[PDB]
């Protein structure tokens, strides 16, 4: 991540971010409703950084390091261009509609009053149906990624120095390959709860409390779409096992 | 210090992504309650060796049944969760959750934990249940289910007031470590 965007969701939440004389001109409710959008957009600022670590420190290094046979670093890593692409996207529309919202003079006092109109749109149209074929891709190969990367860290000595190399600073303590590789199948499964804590905290505008609504049903509608699309792929799987599903 | 993973497993009522929470802080949050928990790796020295435990919740996943078992590949130790202020989540136990468990982690130790146990004496929470004919848990309640399940033990804790949380880690890292 870049510095700037660090330290504006450095704090645990909103109301430690904002000027302590900005957070007192605010009713409970409003602060209640801003604190849930930070933990939304800090998270999606994280998973993005996680998938810059799996393109950038994990894949790219593995290509200009290591001698790995064609096809590996794709199947450790299947994916990852698109995720990234999605992400950063909707990352860059998050933190556009904060920094509008920012108070002139100021470079931390906001409060986001419409991100349900930014949710429906993420999560229908085209965007949504990227995501649907990415996720559904991703996540039947992931059991895939897990036992290629195992085989290559056990066999491999040239593969065994580098992930210890790139994993050993402390900033890689929680993104290993595998953990990254999971911490993104799991990022989609946390949206539900941070809209409907969101949508609890969005009552006091109507159109905001229904465009809320409108963009929890979109992501339910997408999960379940991904969840029924998915079957792991197995290497040396035969067809047989696979017909006879 | 040898690397375990931990998942924790139960329905969505059962206070497992608090309990994850308060642990990797040691600290029930003063100003914000997250509403989720992405991972952590804890260092935890247990009966003199160091671990680095994984922590992973499942929140978010128990309506998908083909996402959620891959939270599961390389589990060491499966900390299951009910809530003591809801004898609803104790009843999915036995036949939704253990299961589960045991198809997609063969041999994996199952700790049977009993969340927000400081509920247990809660006027509001007795107040509540007796509507639906329903108690809090009672221990025994806790452990016999337990032993049904083939748990390797049965623990409490309190999110709350953090009694019984260190307790808990501290086993499941006993357990993740046991052949
Ligand atoms: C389709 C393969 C399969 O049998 N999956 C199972 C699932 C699941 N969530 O896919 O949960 C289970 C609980 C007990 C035994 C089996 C399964
Ligand atoms: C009080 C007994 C009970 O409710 N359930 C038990 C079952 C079962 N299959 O219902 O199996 C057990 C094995 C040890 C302790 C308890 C139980």
């Amino acid at each position: 991540s870049m510095e700037m965007d660090e330290k504006d969701f450095a704090a645990d939440s909103w109301s430690l971010a904002v000027d302590s004389s900005f957070l007192q001109q605010h009713k409970k409710e409003v602060m209640k409703q801003q604190d849930v959008i930070y933990e939304l957009i800090q998270t999606e600022l994280h998973h993005v950084r996680t998938l810059k670590i799996m393109t950038r420190l994990f894949r790219t290094g593995m290509l200009e390091e290591l001698h790995l046979e064609p096809g590996v670093v794709q199947g450790l890593f299947p994916c990852v261009d698109e995720l990234s692409d999605i992400h950063t996207r909707f990352l860059s529309q998050l933190l556009e509609r904060r920094r509008q919202a920012l108070c002139p003079g100021s470079t931390r006092n906001f409060v986001i009053h419409r991100l349900g109109d930014l949710l429906i749109s993420q999560f229908s149209g085209p965007s949504a149906e990227q995501m649907c074929k990415t996720y559904s891709e991703f996540c039947s190969r992931h059991s895939k990624a897990l036992k290629l990367y195992k085989e290559l860290y056990a066999r491999d000595k040239r593969f065994q120095q580098f992930i210890r190399k790139v994993t050993r600073p402390a900033v890689l303590k929680r993104h290993g390959v595998q953990e990254c590789i999971l911490l993104v199948t799991q990022r989609i499964t946390k949206y539900p709860l941070l809209i409907s804590r969101i949508l609890q905290h969005s009552h006091g505008i109507e159109e905001e409390r229904q465009d809320l609504t409108t963009a929890l049903g979109l992501v339910k509608e997408l999960l379940s779409n991904v969840d029924e699309g998915i079957y792991q792929l197995e290497k040396g799987a035969r067809l047989q096992e696979i017909y006879n599903r | 210090a040898i690397r375990k993973k931990l998942v924790i497993v139960g329905d969505g009522a059962c206070g497992k992504t608090c309990l994850l929470i308060v642990f990797s802080k040691d600290q029930f949050p003063e100003v914000y309650v997250p509403t989720v928990f992405e991972n952590y790796v804890a260092d935890i020295e247990v009966d003199g060796k160091q671990v680095e435990l994984a922590l992973w919740d499942t929140a978010g996943q128990e309506d998908y049944d083909r996402l959620r078992p891959l939270s599961y590949p390389d589990t060491d130790v499966i900390l299951m969760c009910f809530s003591i202020d809801s004898p609803d989540s104790l009843e999915n136990i036995p036949e939704k959750w253990t299961p589960e468990v045991k198809h997609f982690c063969p041999n994996v130790p199952i700790i049977l934990v009993g969340n927000k146990k400081d509920l247990r004496n809660d006027e509001h929470t007795r107040r509540e249940l007796a509507k639906m004919k329903q108690e809090p848990v009672k221990p025994e309640e806790g452990r016999d289910m337990a032993n049904r399940i083939g748990a390797f033990g049965y623990m409490e804790c309190s999110a709350k007031t953090k009694d019984g949380v260190r307790e808990v880690f501290e086993m499941a890292t006993r357990a993740a470590l046991q052949a």
